[PDB]
RNA sequence: GCGAGAGGGACACG
């Protein structure tokens, strides 16, 4: 009977991704645990993302703002890569204004206190001498994928453009087990998990949240007698 | 001569063709 | 098939349909004389013991 | 589950609108019926709740046009499913002929209690496993399930965990205490699911031989224990079968599964068969995913010896062309020679590909598991396409010589298009023709329905049932599932005037046929629908077993429509022959009693024959033994060929009352006139069955017998007597 | 042996068949009993006639025909053929 | 899509006035005559009851002045394959002798081998020494049409599945992004610029201004031209027609350059669909028998989503009692529905609508009506109008919803051309961003059609060692028995293109790469390539390119030399015991979406002639219960269900109402009566 | 975040040592993420004890049969292997079996020293005849999982002792499935259905409790990085 | 709330 409990060691490969190493897992409890954490990471790590935007010069998603090279739907698609981190659970609103020629990027937003944009270098659109963009985005906390909330579902005005929301800080999770499996039967697994997030939260926070979700979930099994 | 060359803004779509085409498509 | 010929010669013969076939009872909307439609079962009476 | 079908909520809400209206009006959710109507039309949230409440235990009929046969329409228990597609159980696909590449299906809702009872009892999918045509199962696993189960139950020698019997140094290290221990060892990377081990099973009936060897008479298996050399795949499979079924221990080819499900259908209640089929489906899918069967460029192996044999046969073709150019033969003969040598070459290439391919290859595994495809498609895929047909039907003698893996050239592809487009157009026209034939049969035989349990008529047709062999043996007649099976004996069977083997009125199933063959008797007099004496319809006993249910037919069965649909289903699937017609048109002209386009006159009297071999015409005369007259013949071109028997009709040969003098398709009218209704009935049944077996489609004869009975109801009148008759 | 059936397959049909002669008989048997049950429920408030509404423990909102078929399973009914 | 528009043109319909019809069409006129080579594609054709009758011109075919279909040919003289193109009809073609397109000329017009495959007079194919050859095909893919020329590895597919792929390439809906194919053909670009929708500069110049609506180019000499973009225009079949610029203010553009894209074009070239990661294993039976299982990413990231614009129409017309008017004032209806309507009827731009919502508030004179006698005398005293009207407004059909794009109003007051008797005519456009859902039809280019059985979450999808989930999983039993093994080769070459490659030219070059063109021994990731139709990547080249498949980011080859990969199960966690074939496949979104197919009826309009329910999805309509279905019911022996389906569900005009009331009240179903259609038959016989 | 619907846990007893646990309604797709983990922990995380090696008197090279017993060596090893034992000492304890004369021998003959116990004395092991004598020494130890027959690494440490496969785990068989309960109103919450079957040593409820304990330990190893985290809480 | 025309989907290769 191997009397050794497992541990957890972090290895910071880069800023946005890192490898955690849990060992020694019980023979056969390798791939299993890795997948049980992969699912949790890709599914239930709460985050923030833009829920609905409003542009003064348009009323729906299928038109064009004057001047801008892209069309409202292209701007929606480009504003689907905006990674944010809101603190206040309630909905918040942040504005954006640009006049004259130039490249409108994610760095030109004016988020209120608490919330912020973590990739100023993204290209949102391009304007010209006639360009004028005035867009207010709404950010709400949530988890997973929820499609756009309908205008008539709420009391939204005509100018509202609901946008489907994908709150998921994690970006890519994988794993691999290196089991010694020596002939002396003192065998064990060595789960090397690799987690990469989209700059919203470091992989430490995502894995901690997954562990919290799982510890709380399995309370029912332990909480029986 | 890989790629369809007689169009100005052609993306460089490299091709496996072994036989040259004497006649461009009409 | 051959609606004109059969219909007209039936008219001449003044022939009478008995309405007891399987396709004849489906046109007029009656229980087909087969399966659950035959009188052995259509008239079965059930009451609690 | 096999009795369930998904149903989108958007469809269930509209179908069940009045029901949900009543249910929610009862629940105060809407004050009056009009308010309920507005609520459901606007789809307020609680509606969904009530919808489920009503939809539970309420069958709905699913149908897919064309409704070729009875199983086209079946009753499923609905349930709400997200999305907008009717989720259909895979095992019913073969019944509907439904594939999921864009099909659509229609859903009807029975309303009255009679309609609901009919949907639940007569038409429920779990109650319809066997086909109504020949009794073979149609709810069995197919395609992915068959591949998964074949991978599961196959045994791979030299695999990890194998039972190695070496002793002296250490134990065998292959035995396991229970399937629990073996699955535990398989979850760890020690024991492969396809390794020869020895388990100690205690909840599975042993094979019959082991049953007699160990327990003897009445070993009650769920408690006892017995050792079994097997593979954990087979052990896991046998947990899917019912408790009492003996351990099978065989590689689960599709035919083996067919035998197993036939045994289950015959010997067990339909509910047990449905549950076993569902569990087989689940295991088959689960182990098809793990089977690792994939197709890739690397796994489509090419035969290494292609070049040498191709050069050999190209040299032979060059020689044939060379001697053609020298005038050695005409163009027809040289086309024949090229076609022959290239057919031989393609057959050889297929053989070489077959021998070169490994055993566990994905393509060879898929074809050899019975799941899909035939080896010809693999030969074309790797090997060579072979000969290709011209639009007229002749063979292009080139031929194509590049496999689809190697890639055809421009002209070879062009040649292939001929056959492809020809096949498609033929398919459409044949579909139309077979539809017409099905309509005609259904309209000529609908009024044949079972009416009496038994007419007690002593008459009955005869069945050959494994004729004698020249050396002297009982070689089983190949086509027995259609003729002898599922019929009731008209007279008892005896051997050498000994004890009775099978009494009159026996179902005559498979055990019964084995008893017959063991006793040595060959011929059996069995009742049929031809001899049934009932005034209206047919008596139940004469008809025999109902193929679907498996027991004797009911008193209300509409056997006529069942027979018509059975004969019309394999239509759209008969191919012609490359003159004696032998395709669907042959069936059409045979069931229409047409004068055959290729009549082969049969004699009308026995005795020696004066042959007069006619040139551009013919002439035959049979010396009558009544001596009445040697019925003379003429107008028969010098094309037909004397039929071959015992020997081919020879000068002075002793003919019979129906010896086909020449070759061709005899006429039912003349053979009726000359022999009688018995012989014309047997002739019609034999020809229709032969045509349907040219394509290898199995139909039980009793459907053809129903149709042929409906042919010969009427008699012509020669003398009116004195009663109103023309 | 019959594993626990569910939904529309319960009670097992093959056990019902022994309580009748043919499948068609079971159809009409159950349908007529279901009409009786629905009629009891529908007009229970007033002076119910010879309709003997449910005989086996009815479900909370068991559909009439289901109660009927279960009754037939428990040998709680009799029939006279046409 | 542009391909369908292009292919409808160039189509050759063998039926019409002065030509044979379908019933008159036999089973020999539909074949592929040997004279179709180079004049009519033998692959592309409808597969319904139109096979052979409807075809399409080959790529190089030109029509003679008299009407015959010519074909170019390279005349060979003295054994030298010159470049003197000459056009021949069928008569000249079969008069002379023609060699195959792919013959090994020795870089000077002389063949290598004596025996070359030659087409003789009467369509025969034989081998002839290189002395009698008189003509040569200009190039391979001279036989195929434009639609079929876009199928990569066509010479490995079968004629049936090639035909299906060619037919299905004309059915893809235009997506929102329209990524170009990783593996394609040289025909995409030409088939795109000739389709017409790709906006092209006629004369060179320098871009002056660019915006979503216009692209203003400055030419070399004085003249300026503002190309007007076509944004969100409804096509004839309901799809979108967006054009987006692909140039900036500083670019200079040569004459004939692709200035802007169309619906399905990506920087000039045709893009009918998207490249998704494909695995070729049978996954838990959800992808069973042509069913395909997608990943939720395709829904999350809008990989496969299309904008569909539906058009609704209503006209106010002069009625017998007066005129028809469209106003916000409407007979009794809760006021909330008027919230979306504007002051003058038609709804406001950008307003979401659903089934049963009002699009055009319309009323018509109710008819002659009777006042109560006291009301009537009081109204005669008033002189008041009846003010009756009956509300009949444009409401969307069931199962429709989405934003409102445009309201186009036509009135006689504006001096327009309207049909006589019509005062007002207003069009409303309603768009919906249809995602990909269960049952929507997806198909590659080689005839691998299939509906979407299930859309698994991203987490429970097979993922490579890198952790990238497979976007779609195709069954493996559908490949071998259809002889369409080009989907596998397309998969392999797609992986090679996505991951790039670099042939090790350290010791010369590998033998298999001897004939490989230069600047193919290396290729960066996402390096689009092209395999022409009948001259493209060989099997040996594919094996070689898979041998060198340079690692993505770390030291790791996800897909080994066999084209297969080690896949980790998404649910059980443990890897699949054997490697799986993974790659990138170009699959498309066919226009057979479920939202257009689902239908349900319980009560609707009825035919007045015979009282059967109406038919079709446009109206409510009920699914037909034909003769064959009734035969099946009779076979079962279900008399009562047949009576139900034929008597009180369809024609018992006195019975349908009773059935509705009985079900609503919960009573027993009433007994059926006699169908009205039988009474109609009786009256007609009389 | 508040789940808004707490999963429950109910059971339906099938036998004295067997159960069909139901967990419902788990989030989508929180049926497979924990079903497999619970299965693996049940199978190979609950400590137990069992035999590891055995030496039989009278047999040294002929590993097929044994004198004076109607059975053979394979039968004996099979019988001993399916024997339930509970122990507390970590080092390999040794046990003795000895029956002289004819008759039958069960699991009641093995004398357990202090600490080790047998929960099924009435289990037939073998039979003896013709004044036959059986004398067998067993080695029993505690551990986890399923250790195959350990190879005799020592050249001659145990000449008469042969190793054997060993079933340490208390739970013999676990299976699981999921469903799509309440697709519409509850948005397709999964229903995990575990079917667990265990040796007498413990009821399946106790096995699930221990599995939950070890699972919470292993998954809390991840939680002990950022305690002030955000995640799903049943509350 | 019918008719004609056109296009299109689904339909056994042993
Ligand atoms: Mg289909
Ligand atoms: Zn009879």
């Amino acid at each position: 009977l191997i009397s050794q409990r497992p541990t957890l060691s972090e290895d910071v490969l880069t800023d946005n991704r890192s490898q955690f190493v849990i060992e020694p897992l019980e023979p056969g409890f390798g791939y299993t645990l890795g997948n049980s954490l992969r699912r949790t990471l890709l599914s239930s790590i709460p985050g923030a993302a833009v829920t609905s935007i409003r542009i003064d010069g348009v009323l729906h998603e299928f038109t064009t703002v004057p001047g801008v090279k892209e069309d409202v739907t292209e701007i929606i698609l480009n504003l689907k890569s905006l990674v944010v981190s809101s603190e206040e659970d309630e909905p918040v609103t942040m504005y954006l204004r640009k006049q004259g020629p130039g490249e409108v990027t994610a760095g030109d937003i004016v988020p209120p206190a608490g919330v912020t944009v973590h990739n100023p270098g993204m290209h949102i659109a391009t304007l010209n001498d006639k360009g004028k963009l005035e867009v207010e985005l709404v950010v709400e906390r949530g988890r997973g994928y929820v499609p756009a909330v309908q205008n008539r579902a709420s009391g939204a005005e005509i100018g509202r453009i609901p946008v489907d929301s994908i709150y998921s800080p994690v970006l890519k999770v994988t794993y691999k087990v290196d089991a010694t499996r020596v002939e002396q039967r003192t065998d064990f697994d060595k789960l090397i998990l690799d987690v990469e997030t989209k700059n919203s939260i470091s992989p430490r926070d995502a894995l901690a949240s997954a562990g919290k979700t799982l510890v709380e979930l399995f309370g029912l099994a332990r909480e029986l007698n | 001569s890989s790629s369809n060359n007689s169009v100005p803004g052609a993306p460089n779509r490299v091709s496996f063709a072994k036989l040259r085409e004497p006649l461009e498509v009409p | 098939q051959e609606t004109t010929r059969v219909l007209t010669d039936a008219a001449i013969n003044c022939r009478s349909d008995k309405l007891n076939g399987l396709k004849e009872n489906v046109i007029i909307g009656k229980l087909i004389p087969a399966g659950t439609g035959i009188n052995r079962y259509r008239n079965i009476a059930v009451q609690p013991t | 589950k096999l009795h369930q079908c998904g149903l989108p909520k958007l469809m269930a809400l509209e179908l069940f609108k009045p029901f949900v209206m009543k249910r929610l009006v009862d629940l105060n959710h809407a004050q009056n019926i009009k308010s309920a109507k507005r609520m459901v039309e606007r789809q307020r949230p609680q509606v969904w709740d009530v919808l489920e409440e009503v939809i539970a235990e309420h069958p709905v009929l699913l149908n897919r046009a064309p409704t070729l046969h009875r199983l086209g329409i079946q009753a499923f228990e609905p349930m709400l499913v997200e999305g907008k597609a009717i989720q259909l159980h895979p095992l019913v696909c073969e019944a509907f002929n439904a594939d999921f590449d864009g099909d659509q299906m229609a859903v009807h809702l029975p309303l009255s209690a009679e309609a609901q009872a009919e949907a639940r009892i007569l038409m429920l999918s779990s109650n319809n496993i066997l086909s109504p045509a020949s009794g073979r199962p149609l709810a069995m696993p197919r395609l992915d399930m068959v591949t998964g189960l074949y991978y599961l139950t196959t045994e791979v020698p030299g695999d990890t965990g194998e039972y190695q019997p070496a002793s002296g140094d250490h134990p065998e290290t292959g035995v396991y205490s229970s399937p629990a221990e073996a699955i535990m060892a398989a979850d760890r990377g020690v024991l492969s699911v396809r390794a020869k081990i020895k388990v100690r099973l205690t909840q599975l009936r042993p094979p019959v031989e082991i049953e007699a060897e160990l327990f003897g008479h009445s070993g009650w298996q769920p408690g006892d224990a017995w050792m079994a050399e097997t593979t954990l795949g087979r052990v896991m499979f046998n947990e899917l079968l019912p408790l009492g079924y003996p351990f099978v221990n065989k590689q689960m080819h599709k035919k083996v599964q067919a035998a197993i499900i036939n045994d289950l259908a015959e010997r067990y209640p339909m509910i047990v068969v449905a549950q076993t089929v569902d569990k087989l489906k689940d295991a088959g899918f689960y182990w098809a995913t793990r089977s690792g069967v994939t197709v890739s460029m690397a796994d489509v192996l090419v035969p290494p010896r292609k070049k040498e044999i191709l050069d050999h046969y190209e040299e032979r073709a060059d020689k044939v062309e060379k001697q053609f150019q020298r005038g050695a033969l005409n163009h027809d003969e040289r086309n024949e020679a090229l076609v022959e040598i290239w057919k031989e070459a393609t057959d050889e290439v297929g053989q070489a590909l077959r021998e070169h391919y490994p055993d566990d290859n994905p393509i060879i595994t898929i074809v050899d598991s019975g799941a899909t495809g035939n080896f010809t498609q693999t030969r074309t895929l790797a090997g060579m396409k072979g000969l290709v047909t011209n639009p007229k039907g002749e063979f292009i003698p080139r031929p194509v010589k590049s496999s689809f893996r190697e890639g055809l050239t421009v002209l070879e592809y062009f040649i292939n298009t001929h056959g492809a487009r020809k096949g498609l157009a033929d398919t459409a026209l044949r579909t139309a023709d077979s539809g017409y034939l099905t309509r005609r049969l259904v309209d000529v035989s609908q009024d044949v329905i079972v009416r009496e349990h038994d007419c007690q008529t002593e008459r009955g047709i005869v069945v050959e049932l494994a004729e004698r062999a020249p050396d002297g043996t009982l070689i089983r007649d190949p086509y027995i599932e259609t003729s002898a099976y599922a019929r009731t004996l008209g007279t008892d069977a005896v051997d050498e005037a000994g004890n009775v083997i099978v009494e009159r009125g026996q179902d005559l199933g498979d055990p019964e046929i084995d008893a017959l063959l063991a006793a040595g008797i060959t011929q059996v007099k069995v009742r049929s629908v031809l001899t049934c004496a009932t005034s209206t319809g047919v008596c139940a006993t004469c008809y025999g077993r109902s193929m679907a249910t498996g027991k004797l037919v009911d008193i209300g069965e509409a056997v006529g429509i069942v027979a018509a649909q059975s004969i019309g289903e394999p239509g759209t699937q008969l191919t012609m022959r490359t003159d004696i017609t032998g395709g669907l048109p042959r069936v059409q002209e045979l069931f229409e009693a047409r004068v055959p386009r290729g009549k082969a006159p049969i004699a009308d009297v026995t005795g020696r024959v004066r042959l007069e071999d006619g040139e551009r015409f013919y002439k035959i005369t049979i010396v009558p033994d009544d001596g009445g007259e040697e019925v003379v013949y003429d107008k028969i071109s010098k094309r037909q060929r004397l039929r071959v028997f015992k020997r081919v009709l020879s000068d002075g040969d002793h003919v019979e009352v129906g010896q086909q003098l020449m070759e061709g398709s005899a006429d039912p009218h003349e053979v009726l006139r000359v022999q009688g209704p018995r012989e014309v009935q047997i002739h019609l049944v034999r020809e229709v069955q032969e045509v349907y077996r040219a394509q290898g489609v199995s139909i039980h004869d009793k459907h053809i017998e129903v149709i042929v009975r409906q042919m010969l109801r009427r008699v012509t009148i020669i003398d009116s007597g004195s009663t109103e008759f023309l | 042996g019959y594993d626990t059936p569910l939904g529309i397959t319960n009670p097992p049909i093959d056990e019902l068949l022994d309580r009748v002669s043919s499948k068609y008989a079971l159809v009409i048997y159950a349908a007529k009993r279901a009409r009786q049950i629905n009629d009891y429920y529908n007009q229970l408030g007033e002076g119910i006639l010879e309709y003997v509404g449910p005989l086996v423990e009815p479900g909370l909102q068991e559909k009439p025909l289901s109660i009927a078929l279960r009754e037939i399973h428990a040998d709680l009914l009799e029939h006279t053929e046409g | 899509n542009p391909l369908s528009g292009l292919t409808h043109k160039r189509r050759l319909s063998a039926l019409g006035p002065g030509g044979l019809s379908r019933e008159r069409a036999g089973l020999e006129v539909r074949d592929v005559h040997p004279s179709h080579y180079g004049r009519m594609c033998p692959i592309e054709t409808p597969e319904g009851p139109n096979i052979g009758l409807i075809g399409s011109l080959s790529v190089y075919a030109r029509v003679n002045p008299f009407g015959f279909i010519e074909t170019p040919y390279r005349k060979v003289v003295d054994g030298v394959v010159s470049d003197e193109i000459v056009y021949l009809t069928a008569d000249e073609e079969d008069r002379h002798v023609v060699a195959q397109a792919n013959s090994p000329i020795d870089a000077d017009g002389r063949f290598v081998e004596p025996r070359v495959l030659v087409r003789r007079k009467a369509g025969e194919v034989e081998y002839v020494p290189s002395s009698e050859v008189d003509y040569m095909d200009v190039s391979p893919r001279q036989m195929v049409s434009v639609a079929t020329a876009m199928i990569p590895f066509l010479e490995h597919d079968d004629a049936n599945r090639a035909l299906m792929g060619a037919n299905m390439q004309r059915q893809a809906v235009p997506l929102v992004r329209s990524e170009a194919p990783l593996v394609g053909t040289g025909m995409e670009l030409r088939a795109a610029i000739d389709a017409g929708d790709v906006v092209v500069a006629e004369e060179s110049g320098v871009i002056e201004e660019v915006s979503a609506d216009y692209i203003t180019v400055m030419h070399d000499n004085g003249t300026r031209r503002t190309y007007r973009m076509r944004k969100f225009a409804r096509s004839n079949h309901g799809t979108c027609a967006n054009q987006c610029p692909i140039v900036d203010a500083g670019d200079r553009v040569e004459a004939g350059q692709v200035i802007a894209d169309g619906p399905c074009t990506d920087d000039g070239e045709m893009a009918l669909g998207k490249n998704l990661l494909v695995a070729i294993m049978p996954w838990e039976g959800h992808n069973y028998e042509d069913a395909i299982i997608l990943s939720n990413r395709l829904v999350e990231e809008d990989v496969l989503t299309s904008i569909h614009i539906e058009e609704h129409e209503i006209d106010a017309r002069d009625t017998k009692l007066g005129a028809e008017e469209i106003t916000r004032d409407i007979p009794n209806i809760s006021d909330e529905v008027l919230a979306d309507l504007d002051e003058r009827g038609i709804v406001r731009i950008g307003a979401e609508v659903r089934d049963g919502d009002i699009l055009v508030g319309k009323v018509t004179p109710k008819g002659e009506t009777e006042l109560t006698p006291e009301e009537r005398l009081l109204r005669a005293i008033f002189g008041e109008k009846a003010r009756e009207v009956r509300d009949t407004s444009l409401k969307v059909p069931h199962g429709e919803s989405g934003k409102v794009i445009g309201i186009r109003v036509f009135s006689r007051e504006d001096e327009d051309e309207l049909p006589a008797g019509v005062n007002e005519l207003v069009r409303v456009y309603v768009a919906q961003k249809r995602k990909i859902s269960d049952g929507d039809k997806l198909a590659g280019r080689h005839g691998n059609k299939g509906v979407i059985g299930k859309i698994l979450p991203v987490e429970d999808m097979p993922f490579l060692a890198d952790g990238t989930p497979v976007d779609i999983i195709l069954n493996t039993h559908g490949v071998p028995r259809r002889m369409n093994i080009g989907q596998i080769l397309e998969t392999h070459l797609g992986w090679c293109a996505h991951s790039g490659w670099k042939v090790d030219a350290a010791k010369g070059v590998p033998d298999w790469a001897a004939r490989l063109p230069d600047e193919l021994l290396e290729a960066q990731p996402n390096a689009i390539v092209s395999t022409p139709v009948f001259d493209g990547a060989q099997e040996a080249e594919l094996q070689g390119l898979l041998s060198c498949t340079l690692p993505n980011r770390d030291g790791d080859v996800l897909v080994d030399a066999d084209g297969k990969a080690m896949l980790f199960d998404g649910r059980s966690g443990e890897p699949f015991p054997y490697p799986v074939t993974v790659g990138y496949m170009y699959i498309m979104k066919l226009h057979h979406l479920v939202d257009d197919k689902i239908h349900a009826r319980s009560t609707g309009p009825y035919s007045m002639i015979t009282q059967q329910p109406l038919g079709g999805k446009a109206q409510f309509g009920g699914q037909r219960f034909g003769e064959m279905e009734c035969w099946a019911m009779q076979a079962y022996g279900a008399a009562y269900t047949l009576q139900e389906l034929l008597t009180i569900k369809s024609d018992d005009t006195v019975g349908r109402v009773k059935v509705y009331e009985a079900i609503v009240k919960g009573e027993n179903i009433p007994e059926p009566g006699i169908p009205e259609s039988f009474k109609v038959l009786l009256k007609e016989l009389q």
